[PDB]
DNA sequence: CTTGACAAAAGTGTTAAATTGTGCTATACTGGGAGCCGTCACGGATGC
DNA sequence: GCATCCGTGAGTCGAGGAAGCACAATTTAACACTTTTGTCAAG
C-alpha cells in the first residue's frame, strides 16, 4: 500500500523491501567484524546471494584438467591470481590448490617407479608423498580383488587429477588429535590441535582433511544475515519509537522542504503507532487468524453436489505450504529448498 | 525474475554445477560413511542414533537455523571430549553430513526436469517441485553406490513417487483417500479406451465390464458420483459478473420467521392445555416429554424425583394423557399444529 | 400406591471384514510455459 | 520539472441458477451378551 508502512519505519524502499521480503537479497543484521571487498560491513546492508556466500563459506573455484594431462602445481601448494595450474588452464584467484581426484598414483619402491591406476569408483586412503610399509592400502575399491596396497616400502606420489580446488584458507598441519571439528567456525587465536601449538589466525569455517591430516580454516566470517519476514520482524521489534521520533523532529529543522517533507511522512507514521499504542512488529504475522466455517461455507445443493467458497481453496493452500515447510525444517533439508518453502508460504498468505 | 517465483528459483538452482560420476561416487560414499559412523558412535556413546544425527546436522548447518541450542552444544562437547579413535567418527559423521547438502543441492535440476511432466494435475509447478524434491531427499537416505548404478535411475523413483502421492493428497478440496484415486484414475482410463474403440461414450455396464470382477453398474456409478469435485460458490453466471452462485442457494439451517413463530405459537398452545392438568400430572408429562430440562426423562428417573415406583408413574401419565385427549377433542384447539 | 413376570430397547464387548495410511520400486534421465492484444482519467511516487 | 510508472475509478433496479502393489494400521460392521426401560396383569 504506497507508501508502505513497513517501509516507512525501516526507512526501506519499495524495491529494498520486496527483494529482502521475498527471498532475493540479504539484510545485515550483525556483520560481526565481516569485510566486503576491502569495506567493513555494516547493520541493515543489502547483501546479494553471491556476496552472501563469499561472505560466508569464502572463495573457492575448481578448474578440470583435460584428461591426460597432469598439472604443474603440486597437492597443498600455495597460488597466485593469474598463475597456470595445468598446461593450460590458469587459476583466478590466490589460495591453496588441491588435488580433486587423482587418477595415477605413482609409488616409488626402494629395492621403482611402479604405477597404479585409479577409477572413479575408487578413492585414494594416503595423502601424496608418505612412506607407505609393505602391506599398507593405498587405493581403496568397492571390490577387494581391484584394491591396490603396497608390496615394498616407497613413497606414494599422486598424479593427473581430475580437477584442481582452489580455495582462499590457511593450511595447519597437526599431529595430535584436533580440537575442532568440520563445520565449526573459529577465530583468531582460537586452538585448533594438539593443546594450543596450533591456532587459528583468521576467521573462517575449520574443516578438517583426515587423508592429509591437516586442518583448513576456509577464510569467512560469521555474518547474520537473513531474508524473509524474519528478517523484517528482527527490524521491527529492535525499533525504539522514541529515539526515531527524537531524530526526526531534529531533521524537521533541515533548510531544505524535500528532507522537511520527507521526515513529516515518516513521523507521521510514527506518530501513529506512539498514540494508538501498536506495535510495528506486528505488522508481520506469526499466527493467520482463520474465518468462521459459516461465513466460507461448504455446502450441498438441492441435487446433492457441493459448493464452497474460495476462502477454502486460499487457507488449504498455505496450510499445505505451512505443514511442508515444517517437514523440511525436521528433515534439515539444504537453504535452497527451505528459502523455495518460505517464499511459497509467504505468497500463499498474500 | 523478482515477479516470477520460478523464474527466480531455476536461476537459484542454476548457480549449483551439476555433478560428475567421480563427483557423484564420492558425495554418496561420503553419506554412506558417515551414517556409519554415526551408528558407531551412538553404540560407543550410548545416545539415540536420531540425537547424533541431530546434533552432527545442527552443527553442520550452522546458526542460521533455528532441542535448545544449549543441549546441542552440551552433546557436542561430550562427543569431542572422546578419545583420537572415537573422534574420527565423529569427523567422518560431519563431512558425510556436509555431503548429503552439496548431494542434494546438485540434484535440484532433476526434479525440475521431471516435476515438468506432472503439472495440470491440480497442483502448481512450484508445488509438484517441492513435493519432488522430499522424494529427493529420500532418495539420498536409501542410494546405494555399492550397486554402481548412477543417481538418477535410482533417484528418479523417488521424485515420482512424492509428485504422485502429494497429487493424490492435496489435489482435491475434499480429500479421496490414495486407493480411491487410483480406482477413479482406473475408471477414466477404461473410459477412455471404450470411448475410442466404440466411437461413442461407454455405458457404465461396458465400463463395468472392462474394469473385471467385482464390478458392476452400480459401483461404476457410485465411484463417479464420489469423484465429483465441489463447484465454487463465486463462479459468475452471465455476461456480466454481478450475480454469482451463492446469491441462488438458500440457507436450509437456520429456522424461517414462520418457522420459529409456529413453533412458539405450539409452545403457548400446549402451556395451555397443560393447565388442564392437575398439578402433579402437568409435571409428569413435562418430565417425561422432556419440557422442563430438554431431555426426557425415564419412569424411574421420574420417580426418584417424586419417590413413586416405576408403575405408578406409567399409569398416572396414562391418565393425564388420557384427560388432554378428552380436552382437545371438546376444544379441536390443537389439531392444525400436527 | 406396589409387585412381581415379561418383552423389547438399549448398551457393552469382541471379531472380522472393509477401509485407509504408508513405504517402495536400482539402465540413465539434470533450468517452465503461456501470453500475444483498441480507454481514459486522475493522484502519488520515485528515477533522478 | 518531468516524464514514467503503477494503482484506483468509471449509474440503478430487473432477468438469467495419467502407477501398482504390498502390507500394516485404523475404522466400520456384525455378531454376541447383559442391562436397562416399558408394560403388564395382578395385588
Amino acid at each position: 500500500d504506497v507508501p508502505s508502512k513497513i517501509g516507512t519505519l525501516l526507512d526501506l524502499s519499495a524495491t529494498e523491501l520486496e527483494q529482502v521480503l521475498y527471498f532475493s537479497k540479504y539484510i545485515v543484521l550483525d556483520p560481526k567484524g565481516a569485510i566486503l571487498n576491502g569495506v567493513p560491513v555494516e547493520k541493515r546492508q543489502l547483501l546479494t546471494d553471491e556476496e552472501y556466500r563469499e561472505l560466508r563459506y569464502g572463495k573457492q573455484e575448481t578448474y578440470p584438467l583435460p584428461p591426460g594431462v597432469d598439472a604443474l602445481v603440486k597437492d597443498g601448494e600455495e597460488v597466485v591470481k593469474g598463475q597456470e595450474l595445468a598446461p593450460g588452464v590458469v587459476s583466478r584467484l590466490d589460495g591453496v590448490a588441491l588435488y580433486r581426484f587423482p587418477r595415477r598414483v605413482r609409488v616409488e619402491y626402494v629395492k621403482e617407479p611402479k604405477d597404479y591406476r585409479v577409477q572413479p569408483h575408487m578413492n585414494v586412503v594416503v595423502p601424496e608423498g608418505a612412506r607407505v610399509e609393505a602391506g599398507d592400502k593405498i587405493v581403496a575399491a568397492i571390490d577387494p580383488e581391484e584394491e591396490v596396497i603396497a608390496e615394498a616400502e616407497g613413497v606414494v606420489h599422486l598424479h593427473e587429477p581430475a580437477s584442481i580446488l582452489v580455495v582462499k584458507a590457511r593450511v595447519y598441519p597437526f599431529e595430535d588429535d584436533v580440537e575442532v571439528s568440520t563445520g565449526d567456525r573459529v577465530a583468531p587465536g582460537d586452538v585448533l590441535a594438539d593443546g594450543g601449538k596450533v591456532k587459528s589466525d583468521v576467521y573462517g569455517r575449520v574443516e578438517v582433511d583426515l587423508v592429509r591430516n591437516v586442518v583448513r580454516v576456509v577464510e569467512s566470517y560469521d555474518i547474520d544475515a537473513r531474508m524473509g519476514a524474519e528478517a523484517i520482524q528482527q527490524l521491527l521489534k529492535e525499533l525504539d519509537l522514541e529515539a526515531l521520533e527524537k531524530e526526526l523532529l531534529e531533521e524537521m529543522k533541515h533548510p531544505s522542504r524535500a528532507r522537511r517533507a520527507k521526515a513529516r511522512k515518516r513521523l507521521e507514521v510514527v506518530r501513529a503507532f506512539l498514540d494508538s499504542g501498536n506495535r510495528p512488529e506486528w505488522m508481520i504475522l506469526e499466527a493467520v487468524p482463520v474465518l468462521p466455517p459459516d461465513l466460507r461455507p461448504m455446502v450441498q445443493v438441492d441435487g446433492g453436489r457441493f459448493a464452497t467458497s474460495d476462502l477454502n481453496d486460499l487457507y488449504r493452500r498455505l496450510i499445505n505450504r505451512n505443514n511442508r515447510l515444517k517437514k523440511l525444517l525436521a528433515q534439515g533439508a539444504p537453504e535452497i529448498i527451505i528459502r523455495n518453502e518460505k517464499r511459497m508460504l509467504q505468497e500463499a498468505v498474500d | 525474475s523478482t515477479s516470477d517465483p520460478v523464474r527466480q528459483y531455476l536461476h537459484e538452482i542454476g548457480q549449483v554445477p551439476l555433478l560428475t560420476l567421480e563427483e557423484e561416487v564420492e558425495l554418496a560414499r561420503k553419506v554412506e560413511e558417515g551414517m556409519e559412523a554415526i551408528k558407531k558412535l551412538s553404540e560407543i556413546t550410548g545416545l539415540d542414533p536420531d540425537l547424533i544425527r541431530e546434533v552432527v546436522r545442527a552443527k553442520i548447518l550452522g546458526s542460521a537455523r533455528v532441542l535448545d541450542p544449549k543441549t546441542v552444544e552440551e552433546i557436542d562437547q561430550k562427543l569431542k571430549s572422546l578419545p583420537k579413535e572415537h573422534k574420527r567418527y565423529l569427523h567422518i559423521a560431519r563431512e558425510g553430513e556436509a555431503a548429503r547438502q552439496h548431494l542434494i543441492e546438485a540434484n535440484l535440476r532433476l526434479v525440475v526436469s521431471i516435476a515438468k511432466k506432472y503439472t495440470g494435475r491440480g497442483l502448481s509447478f512450484l508445488d509438484l517441485i517441492q513435493e519432488g524434491n522430499q522424494g529427493l531427499i529420500r532418495a539420498v537416505e536409501k542410494f546405494e553406490y555399492k550397486r554402481r548404478f548412477k543417481f538418477s535411475t535410482y533417484a528418479t523413483w523417488w521424485i515420482r513417487q512424492a509428485i504422485n502421492r502429494a497429487i493424490a493428497d492435496q489435489a482435491r478440496t475434499i480429500r479421496i483417500p490414495v486407493h480411491m484415486v487410483e480406482t477413479i484414475n482406473k475408471l477414466s482410463r477404461t473410459a477412455r479406451q471404450l470411448q475410442q474403440e466404440l466411437g461413442r461414450e461407454p455405458t457404465y455396464e461396458e465400463i463395468a465390464e472392462a474394469m473385471g470382477p467385482g464390478w458392476d453398474a452400480k459401483r461404476v456409478e457410485e465411484t463417479l458420483k464420489i469423484a465429483q469435485e465441489p463447484v465454487s460458490l463465486e463462479t459468475p453466471i452471465g455476461d456480466e459478473k454481478d450475480s454469482f452462485y451463492g446469491d441462488f442457494i438458500p440457507d436450509e439451517h437456520l429456522p424461517s420467521p414462520v418457522d420459529a413463530a409456529t413453533q412458539s405459537l405450539l409452545s403457548e398452545e400446549l402451556e395451555k392445555a397443560l393447565s388442564k392438568l392437575s398439578e402433579r400430572e402437568a409435571m409428569v408429562l413435562k418430565l417425561r416429554k422432556g419440557l422442563i430440562d430438554g431431555r426426557e426423562h425415564t419412569l424411574e428417573e421420574v420417580g426418584a424425583f417424586f419417590g413413586v415406583t416405576r408403575e405408578r408413574i406409567r399409569q398416572i401419565e396414562n391418565k393425564a394423557l388420557r384427560k388432554l385427549k378428552y380436552h382437545e377433542s371438546r376444544t379441536r384447539k390443537l389439531r392444525d399444529f400436527l
